[PDB]
């Protein structure tokens, strides 16, 4: 009931576009505003200084690429203050195919501070024409049967990839390195059995660095049969750690898979030693096999991944959404698995990821856009959850609930919540709420902003966590009379803005005339079904539009007021202050 | 049967108090010690106090109607006492069919190549089917694929020239919406124009059909709608995009529901996000356009759900080659026309309206927010009973009652009954005492001292 509308402040840069204010984020010393581009303009982040009233564009140093999508995804970790910005606009061509994935930036300290970047769910381009090099271990540590099973794997791979545009070469390495056959030697025979006829076990050390450098400089050459218009691919097979040191910088341009095999890679610490020889993410390009007989089962994984109609990660649109909790980041990948969707569990340095999708993969989950939303639901005594909406599922939409890996375990899918109205975008906005601040997140708020009927547009449903799962207990009711107003497009927990110790919630309805924001105070037992305040956009600014498209509020500690709330709009970003009054 | 009074000082404030309160106009119903709030109570409580039957003022809500027509009556005047409904009857007599404008909006993605071959030859059969239903129909044609940004289409320059598989010779670049043919009663005009069109393609499965329908409904002069029956035939073998999906293409601006046709193309389609389903439902009901979804077997149960939202809509199972579409359109006109919806425009929170639906097929609904009848036959009447209730003393107001799919309306003038309408202009006509006149057994003196007995 108490947000001082009369003292509203508006922010806007002189060159701002319409989608300035698409995402607002309050980090002490001001506001972060996302500004995805429009037309041929690129996207940008804006640091808005609290005192100056000036919003300034953020320069990403070391950023090699920036698209129209920058500022479409903004998130922050309340536990450690980190800021994650993503750019789901990394588009490239692979033959006649276009790929679409994201580029995510993490600001551990602030925007002015050190930046990390990675490419979640990024598929390297394997063209139709590939020059593949086998680099296999000939070390003294290999039993003559194991070394044989390594040659059998190389032959079986080439046997599978005859009658393709793949051309092969093989190099044994130990202490030194020997080309067993060149690319032209594969052109003149296509005989994996007669090419390896002359190979002899070297029975010496394992020098991987010099071996990879050997393959970079000496093996990929035109006079040796290497097509310059072809994708370079290197497959390393080794049974132990490397006996030299250095760098493979000369081989950076090459796609590198590496296969560690056997007892020498039982410890996780020895597995991570292989990471530096291979490409990123390590989860994709590093294969650890505990036995040598598992080289035969491996064909499905390592033949297949190396004019599509069916897609895996090529059009993943990774990073179209994010959430951060307790040093753990997830980004959603709506385009994964033929737009079935899913999310990516990111390594803290953004150099590796893990994809979690629908299970099972049915025709019904396709084009569902799972991962359009992602929200952490942490708790201390109860297990922490991740809710992800698939707002397009069966044209109605649904929300899936995933449980953090427990003990040794992996992610499990623990509940499904289906929508009942087509095109309603049920699950297009999610918000976790912990009303009374006990460290346990009891409430899952689900938006259906395109819900139609009964003379009000959009709905917000309230689900409470029970022993079995999340139960629908209530609904946040917005005012009727705006059947297309998109009530529920934005839902955020506001901290506590009336000083009663109970967390309050704001809901944006950006299409109700020129936009509105509903404040819902927290009560004992849940949230108040009825709003205590409705802020029209027309009050704050005369020409304003889409007021409430994005909301973020925090207890701010420099300045007068209980809490500060930043509400985005068309070309505008607005700050409101909570007051005891 | 019960009356709570608070402020009462007059016959009007009595009726305003509650729907069970009544007023006694008898001269001298008040003893000297008592105030005159005592003239207002429940009718049994008044009879208890010596008031006669004739002297009790019990205004009831009233419905006065002004009136072969399809929808009658045409004007209604209501007098609404707070808390008491008024009941008037609306009769619907289904007329012999209007002329039919039918716009054919076709999915031109590659799986529809065999579909497109048949449809280029179907213009003759279409007009025949329209003229078999009624008199003097027209037909039109438009085509869609999807927006031309990633990942909705492939933006690689070669695949923009040939979105079809590379074997295809006759293939056209992807496009949002092309308006092919204005509404015409000439088949050969349909044949030459629709025959010029080529197949196309796109990338991800759903398609921008809802963009195209929004353009068809927002450009009535370009499509060439008459003010007759309007059918929009939606033929596709895939699902559909709606609002929120544009985010994958970095399209964040909502659909404005305005006509953006240039050169018979929707060129600004990459600027505006897809429309929401409800946004389309709103636009189709405004312009009285009735969509018919002709979808393949795998899309039927999905597009069936659309009929829960869009009241005047129909779904039919399209063959893989779109051959049965002519029998599909007839079956759909039958499904659309045999069901009737009686709704009212937006209302204030002060007024409440319900509909009793008395249907000819032998089914009766009561006290519903909307009148609903099915099994409606030509010239076989059906009756809707409308009950309007006011919560308070109302300001003068008017609303309309529409038969969905038709422009014929019932204009309802709502007037309050807060005044009592009493008696005895005359007889003796003898009195107040001081200069000042009578109203309802209690004097209301002329200004100039005032007080009571005068
Ligand atoms: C960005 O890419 C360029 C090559 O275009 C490379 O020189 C540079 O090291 C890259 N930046 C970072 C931070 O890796
Ligand atoms: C009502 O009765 C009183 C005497 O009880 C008398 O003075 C007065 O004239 C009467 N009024 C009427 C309208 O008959
Ligand atoms: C409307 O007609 C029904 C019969 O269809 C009749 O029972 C009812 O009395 C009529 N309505 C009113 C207000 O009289
Ligand atoms: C087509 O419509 C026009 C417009 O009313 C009319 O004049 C013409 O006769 C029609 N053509 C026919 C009925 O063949
Ligand atoms: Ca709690
Ligand atoms: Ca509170
Ligand atoms: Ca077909
Ligand atoms: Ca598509
Ligand atoms: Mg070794």
């Amino acid at each position: 009931y108490n947000l001082d509308v009369r003292g509203a402040r508006s922010f806007s840069p002189p060159r701002a576009g319409r989608h300035f204010g698409y995402r607002v984020l309050q980090v002490g010393n001001g506001v972060i505003v996302g500004a995805p581009g429009e037309g041929n303009s690129t996207g940008s982040l804006y640091q808005c200084q609290s005192g100056t009233g000036h919003c300034l564009p953020v320069t990403l140093r070391g950023s090699n690429y920036t698209s129209k999508y920058l500022g479409m995804t903004l998130a922050t970790d309340p536990t450690d203050g980190s800021i994650l910005a993503c750019d789901p606009g990394l588009s490239r061509t692979c033959d006649q195919n276009t790929y679409l994935s994201g580029l995510c930036y993490l600001f551990r300290q602030n925007l002015q501070g050190p930046m990390l970047q990675g490419r979640p769910g990024f598929q390297e381009c394997i063209k139709g024409n590939v020059d593949l090099v086998f680099l296999f271990d000939g070390s003294m540590s290999l039993q003559p049967d194991e070394f044989q099973k390594i040659l059998d794997f190389m032959k079986d791979v080439m046997k599978k990839l005859s009658n393709t545009s793949y051309q092969f070469a093989a190099v044994q390495f130990s202490t030194s390195y020997k080309t067993e056959f060149d690319f032209s030697d594969y052109v003149k025979w296509k005989d994996p059995d007669a090419l390896l006829k002359h190979v002899k076990h070297m029975l010496l050390l394992t020098n991987t660095f010099g071996a990879i450098n050997y393959v970079a400089t000496e093996v990929f050459r035109e006079e040796l049969g290497a097509r310059p218009d072809a994708t370079k691919v290197l497959i390393i097979i080794t049974d132990g750690e490397a006996t030299d040191s250095g760098n493979i910088d000369a081989a950076k341009d090459i796609i590198r898979y590496i296969i560690g095999i056997g007892k020498h890679f039982q410890t996780k610490e020895s597995q991570e030693t292989l990471h530096k020889f291979a490409s990123k993410p390590a989860s994709e390009f590093v294969k650890i096999l505990d036995t040598f007989e598992k080289l035969k089962d491996l064909f499905t994984e390592l033949q297949k991944k190396i004019d599509l109609t069916s897609f895996n990660m090529e059009l993943s649109s990774s990073g179209i959404s994010a959430d951060l909790s307790r040093g753990h980041a997830v980004v959603g990948a709506v385009g994964a698995k033929d737009w079935a969707g899913g999310f990516l569990d990111l390594k803290a340095d953004l150099q590796d990821d893990t994809f979690i999708g629908n299970e099972p993969l049915t025709p019904e989950v396709r084009a569902g856009y799972l991962g359009y939303t992602v929200t952490w639901l942490p708790s201390r005594q109860k297990t922490s959850l991740l809710a992800s909406g698939a707002p397009r599922y069966q044209h109605m939409g649904r929300v899936l609930l995933f449980q953090e890996p427990q003990g040794g375990g992996h992610w499990s899918q623990v509940q499904t919540i289906h929508g009942t109205q087509i095109g309603s975008y049920f699950g297009g906005e999610l918000c976790g709420v912990d009303v009374d601040q006990d460290g346990e997140t009891e409430l899952l708020l689900i938006g259906a902003p395109l819900f139609y009927g009964e003379q009000r547009g959009g709905r917000v449903f309230i689900y409470q966590r029970r022993q079995l799962g999340f139960e629908e207990v209530s609904e946040l009711q917005g005012d009727p009379g705006y059947p297309l107003g998109r009530f529920g497009e934005a839902i955020t927990a506001l901290t506590d803005i009336n000083g009663d110790g109970l967390v309050d919630v704001a809901v944006g309805a950006p299409l109700e005339e020129q936009g509105a924001v509903y404040i819902f105070n927290g009560r004992h037992g849940g949230l108040s079904p009825q709003p205590s305040q409705r802020i029209e956009g027309t009050q704050v600014l005369s020409g304003i539009q889409w007021f409430g498209r994005s909301i973020h509020g925090v207890k701010d500690l420099e300045g007068d007021g209980l809490a500060d709330v930043a509400v985005g709009a068309e070309s505008q970003m607005i700050v409101l202050s909570s007051r005891p009054v | 049967q019960e009356c709570t009074k608070f402020k009462v000082s007059s016959c009007r404030e009595c009726i305003e108090s509650g729907p069970g309160c009544t007023w006694c106009q008898k001269l001298n119903f008040t003893g000297p010690g008592d105030p005159d709030s005592i003239r207002c109570d429940t009718r049994p409580q008044l009879l208890m106090r010596g008031c006669a039957a004739d002297d009790i003022m019990d205004p009831t809500s009233l419905a006065e109607t002004q009136e072969q027509k399809q929808l009658s009556p045409q004007k209604v005047t209501l007098y609404l006492r707070p808390g008491q409904a008024a009941a008037f009857n609306v009769t619907f007599r289904r007329a012999k069919g209007y002329p039919i404008d039918l716009y054919y909006l076709m999915d031109l993605s590659y799986s529809m190549l065999d579909d497109l071959r048949n449809v280029k030859k179907l213009g003759g059969d279409l007009l025949r089917a329209l003229n078999e239903i009624t008199e003097s129909g027209r037909i039109g044609f438009g085509s869609f694929v999807d927006k031309t940004v990633l990942p909705f289409v492939n933006t690689h320059p070669d695949k923009l020239r040939n979105p079809c598989p590379n074997k295809e010779k006759e293939c056209q670049p992807p496009f949002a919406f092309r308006h092919v043919l204005k509404l015409t009663n000439n088949s050969n005009q349909f044949q030459t124009e629709v025959g010029k069109q080529l197949i196309s393609g796109n990338l991800d499965a759903p398609e921008g059909g809802l963009d195209a329908m929004m353009q068809v409904a927002a450009c009535p002069e370009e499509i060439g709608w008459r003010k007759v029956t309007r059918l929009l035939v939606f033929a596709t073998d895939d699902g559909f995009h709606f609002a929120g999906d544009g985010k994958l293409g970095a399209i964040l601006t909502p659909n404005d529901g305005r006509c953006h046709l240039e050169d018979n193309l929707y060129k600004r389609s990459n600027e505006f996000d897809y429309p929401s389903v409800g946004q389309l439902a709103h636009k189709l009901a405004e312009n009285n356009i009735q969509p018919i979804f002709a979808v393949t077997s795998r899309m039927v149960k999905t597009y069936e759900k659309l009929t829960e939202i869009i009241p005047k809509s129909a779904v039919g199972e399209l063959s893989e080659d779109s051959s049965n579409v002519v029998q599909l359109i007839k079956n759909a006109y039958n499904k659309l026309s045999s069901r009737v919806f009686l709704d009212h425009n937006a209302l204030p929170d002060t007024l409440k309206v319900t509909y009793d639906s008395f249907c000819s097929n032998g089914v009766t609904h009561r006290n519903q927010p909307r009148g609903d009848c099915d099994g409606v036959q030509i010239n076989v009447p059906i009756t809707f009973q409308v009950k309007v209730t006011a919560t308070e003393c109302i300001q003068e107001q008017s609303f309309v009652i529409r038969a969905l799919g038709f422009t014929d309306i019932v204009t309802v003038q709502v007037l309050p009954q807060c005044e009592c309408r009493c008696r005895d202009q005359s007889r003796d006509r003898s009195l107040c005492h001081g200069k000042g006149f009578l109203e309802c057994g209690i004097c209301r003196c002329d200004t100039g001292y005032i007080g009571k007995n005068c």
